[PDB]
């Protein structure tokens, strides 16, 4: 199960 | 010990559309998932039978996460091109590797979450799962952006909680392939260089996991200086192959021994032509 | 920036004439990831070749497996043809059963 998304670089 | 590792690749291609995002997920040396933003109908795809029988809700959620990640990486590629004052025409790559290592006790040993831009270290989450290491000034911009957003707290939550739970679930559901060791079948081949020399090649076939050592000895001393070693390579069936080779004088073949070390071997393995 | 592929061409199992097998071209240690791989039979490009999903190693270099069903015979020659930005012309690596 992949990580959920965070902020852009 | 075991690990779950995700590998993300985002690649810009100016004048030719939006960046392509690709993800693959692995347990140890076994791939279980793929996503490609360029596919006809992009969805998370099973690559191992032990996730193929997850339900539709699982697959719909993975698919939505990759879709959002692709979008996020598009913005990241643009921001990075700006930080570095790079020209509009160049193609660039952003890579992310993250995951969790489990210790022999079944407990978390190390979570990691790290990034590369154009093949070069950019930023990584430190082992404390709280702070960042930036590799250059540009990456310091991302570091302050992520410190302000409390990004590390979110990544830590995944790495200590959700990541381990998934891996423990896959290790159980896929134990027939994940929790096994195939020892290498081994043989030596002999190839006349001339009338005076010959190559001896030590082979390890069909092993799992990929970790292995092949070493060539002569009467006892290792043959470091003279060993030709190819990189461990996939057979295509879930196992791996490797070889190690030495050029020896004609008639002195018998003095060389090849030494194989692998998890699945029941005892020390020695080969001699 | 820009690492040359390492190329190995080999079969999944030891090649015995007349029994089905798989011919593999493994390309590794390269960067950037755009790469062209063909498998050849007697010089001609093989049509239904498949490949693995793009992944990379600890050092960020990419690797790919290309592969096809085949039945080796005594008479047939096989090879792998790769182009990449680090190569000034396509590189052809012959299949040698050892």
């Amino acid at each position: 199960g992949a990580d959920g998304v965070g902020k852009s670089a | 010990s075991h690990s779950m590792r995700y590998f993300y690749t985002a690649v810009s291609r100016p004048g030719r559309g939006e960046p392509r995002f690709i993800a693959v997920g692995y347990v140890d040396d076994t791939q279980f998932v793929q996503f490609d933003s360029d596919a006809a109908s992009p969805r998370g795809e099973p690559r191992a039978p032990w996730v193929e029988q997850e339900g539709p809700e699982y697959w719909d959620r993975e698919t939505q996460k990759y879709k959002r990640q692709a979008q996020t990486d598009r913005v990241s590629l643009r921001n990075l091109r700006g930080y570095y004052n790079q020209s509009e025409a160049g193609s660039h790559t952003l890579q992310r590797m993250y995951g969790c290592d489990l210790g022999p006790d079944g407990r978390l040993l190390r979570g990691y979450n790290q990034f590369a831009y154009d093949g070069k270290d950019y930023i990584a989450l430190n082992e404390d799962l709280r702070s960042w290491t930036a590799a250059d000034k540009a990456a310091q911009i991302t570091q302050r952006k992520w410190e302000a957003a409390r990004e590390a707290e979110q990544r830590r939550a995944y790495l200590e909680g959700t990541c381990v739970e998934w891996l423990r679930r896959y290790l159980e559901n896929g134990k027939k392939t994940l929790q096994r060791a195939e020892h290498p079948k081994t043989h030596v081949t002999h190839h006349p260089v001339s009338d005076h020399e010959a190559t001896l090649r030590c082979w390890a076939l069909g092993f799992y996991p990929a970790e292995i050592t092949l070493t060539w000895q002569r009467d006892g001393e290792d043959q470091t200086q003279d060993t030709e070693l190819v990189e461990t390579r996939p057979a295509g069936d879930g196992t791996f192959q490797k070889w190690a080779a030495v050029v020896v004088p004609s008639g002195e073949e018998q003095r060389y021994t090849c030494h194989v070390q692998h998890e699945g071997l029941p005892e020390p393995l020695t080969l001699r032509w | 920036i820009q690492r040359t592929p390492k190329i190995q061409v080999y079969s999944r199992h030891p090649a015995e004439n007349g029994k089905s097998n798989f011919l593999n071209c493994y390309v590794s240690g390269f960067h950037p990831s755009d790469i062209e791989v063909d498998l050849l039979k007697n010089g001609e490009r093989i049509e239904k070749v498949e490949h693995s999903d793009l992944s990379f190693s600890k050092d960020w270099s990419f690797y790919l497996l290309y592969y096809t069903e085949f039945t080796p015979t005594e008479k047939d020659e096989y090879a792998c043809r790769v182009n990449h930005v680090t190569l000034s012309q396509p590189k052809i690596v012959k299949w040698d059963r050892d």
